[PDB]
């Protein structure tokens, strides 16, 4: 959800996030029984009935209203 | 003399009680602790299946169609 709400430059952010979210559940599924990760993940990017997640959407979302029309490519430092 | 004999009877008469009451007491322990040991069984076994429907739920919603 906050990276519905930011640009396609707060993905990496989202990545951190999830990769903390994904240690969360590994050091709790020592003691409990959870839903797997990547079954908890899909059903929350809406990606299990759907072929393409709210991620993927919101990057094209953003490519289209935001990145190519405000965004100025530097071929020297890429 | 009857007295004194019927003192020796009552002491092999009362252990041999005490033999059979400690016993339907060993009786009653395996009772409990074999009903907490079940209990702890029957919480994995309804934990792990639980988690079995889950999963084939998800699996199913993956393989389907939406309403």
């Amino acid at each position: 959800g906050r990276f519905e709400s930011e640009d396609l430059t707060s993905i990496v952010e989202l990545d951190g996030l999830l990769e903390i979210n994904r240690m969360t559940h590994k050091l709790l599924s020592r003691y409990l029984t959870l839903d797997g990760f990547d079954a908890m993940f899909r059903e929350a990017n809406h990606n299990v009935s759907a072929p393409y997640g709210r991620i993927t959407l919101h990057v094209f979302w953003e490519l289209n209203y935001d990145f190519l029309p405000n965004y100025c490519y530097n071929g020297s430092t890429n | 003399d009857p007295v004194q004999r019927e003192i020796h009877q009552d002491w092999a008469n009362r252990e041999y009680i005490e033999i059979i009451t400690s016993s339907i007491k060993k009786i009653a322990d395996f009772l409990n602790s074999f009903d907490m040991s079940c209990r702890s069984r029957l919480a994995t076994l309804n934990e792990k299946l639980t988690a079995l429907e889950r999963r084939i739920e998800y699996i199913e919603a993956r393989v389907t169609k939406g309403e």
